[PDB]
């Protein structure tokens, strides 16, 4: 009932692939495919997984 | 170089920010795997038949890369997070600790 | 940059690893092996445990812990021939020889 596999799977086609190239549009699209399924993934381990590695691909690339 | 063997590792929750997530426990002992898969690898119950082949084949071309040093048997935990209406709810965690390693 | 967590092809002959001195048929067969980066994200996609996610995160955090090992988590069986000392030709399925598929561990 946790969607982070639907998700995970769909970014793992964009981003790689085939930085910033050109976006960032990528970690915009999963970043909301999480924050959608949030309320179906509380206690998912990958889920947090997935929210926590996001960030860390944010900061890096430096979009927004 | 050291075979392959299990090592200590504490996870600590807050240091990988699942504390944002995870109620109870702070964190717990995980363990890991590392060290080298060289000939004879049978010394080992876990040890695949490719993991010998494979092994075996790097001992004649370099190329291609030895058997690889990963937990064979794992053990699950149990956590504590929050639901909806901020309500505890326990959960078991399948494969969060390394009972033992072999090579693959 | 570094290449991720896939198989890849491996054919294995069996006079050049000296197996040919008990092995009667068939001359070789193709393994594979499994090579490649585990970095986020692991589950089902990449296939991975939840140690092996745990191991990455941690990773991520303390570089001095390793990532996750790519490694088959798929494997299938070949038929083998040998002899026995009645010097007959013994027919023996052999388990785990063929990477079906790989993932981090």
């Amino acid at each position: 009932p946790c969607k982070i596999l639907k998700c995970n799977s769909e970014f793992w086609s964009a981003t790689s692939g085939s930085d910033t190239p050109e976006f960032c549009a990528a970690l915009r699209s999963y970043a909301l495919c999480t924050r959608r399924t949030a309320r179906t993934c509380r206690g998912d381990l990958a889920y947090h997984s997935a929210v926590h590695g996001i960030e860390d691909l944010m900061s890096q690339h430096n979009c927004s | 170089k050291s075979s392959c063997k299990r090592h200590p590792l504490y996870v600590d929750f807050s240091d990988v920010g699942w504390n944002d997530w995870i109620v109870a426990p702070p964190g717990y002992h995980a363990f890991y795997c590392h060290g080298e898969c060289p000939f004879p690898l049978a010394d080992h119950l876990n040890s695949t038949n490719h993991a010998i082949v494979q092994t075996l084949v790097n001992s004649v071309n370099s190329k291609i890369p030895k058997a690889c040093c990963v937990p064979t048997e794992l053990s699950a935990i149990s956590m504590l997070y929050l639901d909806e209406n901020e309500k505890v709810v326990l959960k078991n965690y399948q494969d969060m600790v390394v009972e033992g390693c072999g090579c693959r």
